[PDB]
RNA sequence: GCUGAAAGCAUCUAAGCACGAAACUUGCCCCGAGAUGAGUUCUCCCUGACCCUUUAAGGGUCCUGAAGGAACGUUGAAGAC
RNA sequence: GAUGUCGGCUCAUCACAUCCUGGGGCUGAAGUAGGUCCCAAGGGUGAUGCUGUUCGCCAUUUAAAGUGGUACGCGAGCUGGGUUUAGAACGUCGUGAGACAGUUCGGUCCCUAUCUGCCGUGGGCGCUGGAGAACUGAGGGGGGCUGCUCCUAGUACGAGA
RNA sequence: GUGAAGAGGGAAACAACCCAGACCGCCAGCUAAGGUCCCAAAGUCAUGGUUAAGUGGGAAACGAUGUGGGAAGGCCCAGACAGCCAGGAUGUUGGCUUAGAAGCAGCCAUCAUUUAAAGAAAGCGUAAUAGCUCACUGGUCGAGUCGGCCUGCGCGGAAGAU
């Protein structure tokens, strides 16, 4: 559950540290956002040298929340902290080329390949 | 369709129709000719 | 197509092979017994009244015994009427059991949802809640405005207000049907069925599909 | 009026049958049969029918009229009968008749069935072609713009079912 | 749109015959015969006297009280009461 | 011998001069898109930065972010930031006391509901001998929104995009 | 003039509008304004017209083959109006700027002359003649036809919030 003002993590080496939820996208009236889906972000805090800078504004993907993601099964998958992949604003590509931590399975989407390439771990 | 309190005749072929209590105009050559009083 | 009456036995879930858990609400169908079978002629149309379980001897009056004892049929713990489609036929004394529903695969429960008591607007018709600080007096879950001024100079009629909730006679459409078991009189559904444990329900095929 | 004037001549082999209002036509063809507006008076004569208004209706002249035309139709219709072409422009626009059912294939994703009424036959020459046949005027026209409607010749090149006999005047888009 | 005069032609309209929208009326769900216009089916139960008069769809008396219902009590995923 | 003002809040209801979705004619309508007009109220029609603000402008959504009426709907429902008491200062004006739809700071919002109106919940009688159930449906209400993807189909179209 | 300072009848209700001013009583009559199918008293009245929208029973400039009349016209039975087999001797690629739009770029020759009548173009796409209708008027069909004027009563224009 992922709603405006709520800041992340970011999992990837695109430069940024610390983002903020500026709008939970796809769909009127909508509050939350999980693990898959795509918000728009601005950027709070960046390492000195990346490939993105503060203020810049743009799109993310959550991938993963500490509310979780429930599997048919009724299991549930918990994080210890939520994390986004920033994307490009125009084209939805990843902007960094490692993933950092785990990901999970709600991610193979056919849009989301490189993430799941990328990423260490499930 | 032209809706309009003011109907006529705008060439040769078009024509004066009564239909259901409503003034039309009806015309074979010109498609925007096309006119109904209202 | 007729339907048959039931009680809410609880909820648990059914495991597939493949990794799935379905919540399912496990509905016992004993035998339906008709009573009485209501035609065109006589009642004006066409329907038949079943009754099933049973009820204690000292419990059935005499009006109600004389009437199960023309169907010769044992006393159930009350009547229903299931309004009969052009094809289908039955006969008094017959009895309906489960597998009537064996190749159905959706069905419409109907039962009596749980009583709530007098509710507030919020928990009611999910009105929003005042502010809690900000020089709030005396006003934190109250309805707020209920009508214009002089110009109506009333409350408008069906004005969503506090009052009873639950306790009321409540249909769930389309619901799966995971396992029928006619050895164990058994109805598994997936999904949440209105009406607490112990509760009547009337089980129908699904009218929308 | 002055076109009910005009007689319909009643050939040989068809016959007529009249009770006061409803009328009846039969011939080689098959059967017609309708019932008239109460302002016309039908009269049958040697080999010949003859209307006119009736008294206290006002406008009798013009339903005479049109009680005329419809009988001419009918002594027409059940004695060659009429005929309908349709033609089918664009490419893959196809046609096929099934027994009682026009097949058409209009670049839809789904078939187009069309189920004919009692007295209307159809054939189709070539798959851009369909012929229909029947009795009454009325109703094989009807037929006619039923199969036109499903795809009407559109005005940039004219594709769709059209009349044989139309003229549908295309036009160019912008420039160039 | 079809056939079709008035108004040889024509013309969706005048006779007549078709269509056509998240509107309408249904269909899905709930309440519901004080629906005083108070409806319906099945079942259960009561077929003793006497007296007085204004007499009338009358009132008492004695014997009888049925089907059922209530009360009281153990209570309730019912419920301010 | 008193009909509380603005804005927000909570709660609304209606009109149609319909914002979205639906139907259709004309196009200077190839498609994708539109434009314009007609019909149509069934449902739906943003949450934030600044400002007391309605508004406005922003920054991002959305299918769309309709327009009006309702004592500019709603304070015996709430708030009281603004305006509009008494304290104080500034700019200006007046000799002054004081003033100023100029500004600034701080500044007691009572109401135990009789009647109608509405939401719930019960009794009394009637219903024509009483009773236990089960019914019917004559009317009332409720719901009635839409995106994206894929296939049809790179097919039709364009010349190509 | 009326209310003020006046009743009563009528106007659905409605000080000031209409008729008409109330001394009192009557289960008497007769009238005025308004009415006479029913609510609600009295014409389901007689005789002729006129309207079809519910006009009546709310709206303008402005539109229209909606109908009831009147007074005048033109055309025409040799034949009108229409329908139809209707096309036809144009020097015509006779003046476009240029080697055909000779017509309809824009202006100018813009005329003789034909068929029986037609075209120096009136257009439409085409700046084109190309193609098309044509005002053609040659035939055929046989009684009406085509406009204006004046008036009667209807129609559209015509969207609101319980």
């Amino acid at each position: 559950m992922i709603q405006e003002q709520t800041m992340l993590n970011v999992a990837d080496n695109s430069g940024a540290r610390r983002v903020m939820c500026i709008k939970v996208l796809g769909g009127s009236h909508r509050r939350y956002a999980g693990v898959g889906d795509i918000i728009k972000i601005t950027i709070k805090e960046a390492i000195p040298r990346g490939k993105v800078k503060k203020g810049d504004v743009l799109k993310a993907v959550v991938v993963r929340t500490k509310k979780g993601v429930r599997r048919p099964d009724g299991s549930v998958i918990r994080f210890d902290g939520n994390a986004c992949v920033l994307l490009n604003n125009n084209s939805e590509q990843p902007i960094g080329t490692r993933i950092f931590g785990p990901v999970t399975r709600e991610l193979r989407s056919e849009k989301f390949m490189k993430i799941i390439s990328l990423a260490p771990e499930v | 369709m032209k809706v309009r309190a003011s109907v006529k005749k705008l060439c040769r072929n078009c024509k004066i129709v009564k239909r259901d209590g409503v003034i039309r105009v009806i015309c074979s050559a010109e498609p925007k000719h096309k006119q109904r009083q209202g | 197509m007729i339907g048959l009456v039931g009680k809410k036995v609880g909820m648990t879930r059914i495991f597939t092979e493949d990794g799935v858990s379905i919540p399912v609400t496990v509905i016992e169908v004993e035998a339906n017994r008709v009573t009485q079978v209501k035609d065109l002629a006589n009642d004006g149309y066409r329907a038949i009244q079943v009754t099933t379980g049973a009820k204690k001897a000292n419990r059935v009056t005499k009006p109600e015994a004389g009437h199960f004892a023309k169907a010769g049929v044992e006393a159930g713990r009350g009547l229903w009427e299931f309004r009969l489609a052009e094809g289908e036929e039955f006969t008094v004394g017959q009895s309906i059991s489960v597998e009537l529903f064996a190749d159905v695969k959706k069905v419409d429960v109907t039962g009596t949802s749980k009583g709530k008591g007098f509710a507030g607007t919020v928990k009611r018709w999910n009105f929003r809640t005042q502010d809690a600080t900000h020089g709030n007096s005396l006003s934190h879950r109250v309805p707020g405005s209920i009508g214009q001024n002089q110009t109506p100079g009333k409350v408008f009629k069906g004005k969503k207000m506090a009052g009873q909730m639950g306790n009321e006679r409540v249909t769930v459409q389309s619901l799966d049907v995971v396992r029928v078991d006619a050895e164990r009189n058994l109805l598994l559904v997936k999904g949440a069925v209105p009406g607490a444990t112990g509760s009547d329900l009337i089980v129908k095929p699904a009218v929308k599909a | 009026s002055r076109v009910a004037k005009a007689p319909v001549v009643v050939p040989a082999g068809v016959d007529v049958k009249i009770n006061g209002q409803v009328i009846t036509i039969k011939g080689k063809n098959g059967e017609l049969t309708r019932t008239l507006n109460d302002a016309v008076e039908v009269k049958h004569a040697d080999n010949t029918l003859t209307f006119g208004p009736r008294d206290g209706y006002a406008d009798g002249w013009a339903q005479a009229g049109t009680a005329r035309a419809l009988l001419n139709s009918m002594v027409i219709g059940v004695t060659e009968g009429f005929t309908k072409k349709l033609q089918l422009v664009g490419v893959g626009y196809r046609a096929a008749v099934k027994g009682n059912v026009i097949n058409l294939s209009l670049g839809f994703s789904h078939p187009v069935d069309h189920q004919l009424p009692a007295g209307i036959t159809a054939e189709c020459p070539t798959q851009t072609e369909i012929v229909l046949k029947g009795a009454d005027k009325q109703v094989i026209g009807q037929v006619a713009a039923d199969l036109r409607a499903y795809r009407r010749p559109e005005p940039y090149k004219g594709k769709g079912v059209r009349y044989a006999d139309e003229v549908v005047r295309t036009k160019e888009a912008k420039k160039k």
